[PDB]
């Protein structure tokens, strides 16, 4: 997160840190006690196997994620139509071995429903432990920032992303820059408040640099993915 | 026609009989609509989604709708609310009956004047408001 501020406890209770080899790699979002929404590029081979992955919830500081606080990941499911080259359909699911315990520090974010009637420049929030500067290091503290939705027509302009934004993607940020997601924020939440409920509208996917003008953040369009998410969750419920 | 990652005839989509090798035509027949979580069911005859009437709806029916949606044993809340989805047709529950979506029938009104608002999990709440 570039241009943001440090998050308070319980401010983003759905945010998790995803670890491999005792090191933060990606963000994710709790939607049930068992299921986490993250990005498919986080789990490209060799990190497609679930045993590499640990999730930390309710902890703001990376140095406070001690050995024993993590939840072991049991399943990793990348979107079947993920494209490494274009980052199209950049979403994946992670199921934990043991269900999370929900309280003021750890709660799920709501999956978006059809008919949210979001504004074209809807006010949104992003959070994560990503770098606070382009090409910088992983942040010790969880940060968050306000970003506005950017209509795909404007984002696909010749001077922004030039037709690279697919219907499975949305843009959020500022065309002037200075406030953006960055390396290590990917897989994390893009959320908006509506009807006094926080909704997950995006998962942090890619972008050209960080906080550069005319290069806003691109997010997996979680609305497009809900049908796939529900089928995965129902299919797992019927056992496998 | 609707494709299931192979397309199927529309009257056989959400008609209670699986026709796709993976079953995609019968496993996404319940849905929550809008910021008020209005419960909706797909009508194969009308090729459209329609809200469920509050008439004779109870918790155990909502829990089954939550199971169909993939939330397993998660259930948070269910109440009748005034429909804000701008619908003109509804799905009214027949008691003499069977999966949730196979238990409803088309109605142009609801006796209670309410539709089902269903929340399968307590989500979306943080420190503020
Ligand atoms: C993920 O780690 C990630 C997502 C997005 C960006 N770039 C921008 N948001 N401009 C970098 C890294
Ligand atoms: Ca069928």
């Amino acid at each position: 997160i570039v241009g943001g501020e440090s998050a308070l406890p319980g401010a983003w209770p759905w945010q998790v840190s995803l670890h491999v080899q005792n090191v933060h790699v990606c963000g994710g979002s709790i939607i049930t006690p068992e299921w986490i929404v993250t990005a498919a590029h986080c789990v490209e081979k060799p990190l497609n196997n679930p045993w590499h992955w640990t999730a930390f919830a309710g902890i703001l500081r990376q140095s406070f994620m001690f050995y024993g606080a993590g939840y072991q990941v049991e399943k990793v499911i990348s979107h079947p139509n993920y494209d490494s080259k274009t980052k199209n359909n950049d979403i994946a699911l992670m199921k934990l071995q043991k269900p999370l315990t929900f309280n003021d520090l750890v709660k799920p974010v709501c999956l978006p429903n059809p008919g949210m009637m979001l504004q074209p420049e809807q006010l949104c929030w992003i959070s994560g432990w990503g770098a606070t500067e382009e090409k910088g290091k992983t942040s010790e503290v969880l940060n968050a920032a306000k970003v506005l939705l950017i209509e795909t027509q404007r984002c696909n302009s010749r001077y922004v992303y030039d037709n690279l934004i697919t219907p499975a993607m949305i843009c959020a940020g500022f065309l002037q820059g200075n406030v953006d997601s960055c390396q290590g924020d990917s897989g994390g939440p893009l959320v908006t408040s509506k009807n006094n409920i926080w909704w997950l509208i995006g998962d942090t996917s890619w972008g050209s640099g960080c906080a550069k003008a005319y290069r806003p953040g691109v997010y997996g369009n979680v609305m497009v993915f809900t049908d796939w998410i529900y089928r995965q969750m129902r299919a797992d419920g019927e056992f496998v | 026609g609707i494709e299931c990652d192979s397309c199927i005839n529309p009257s056989n989509w959400c008609d209670g009989v699986s026709h796709c090798p993976g079953g995609e035509d019968e496993n996404r027949c319940v849905r929550l609509y809008g910021p008020n979580f209005i419960l909706q069911v797909y009508s194969s005859q009308r090729k459209s989604w329609h809200p469920v009437c509050q008439d004779d709806w109870n918790e155990n029916y909502g829990r089954a709708a939550c199971r169909d949606m993939g939330y397993k044993n998660n259930f948070y809340s269910s109440q009748g609310i005034v429909d804000d989805s701008g619908s003109t047709s509804f799905m009214k529950l027949n008691t003499s009956a069977v999966d949730i979506y196979k238990k409803l029938y088309h109605s142009d009104a609801c006796s209670s004047k309410a539709v089902v608002s269903l929340r399968c999990i307590a989500c979306g709440v943080n420190l503020n408001d």
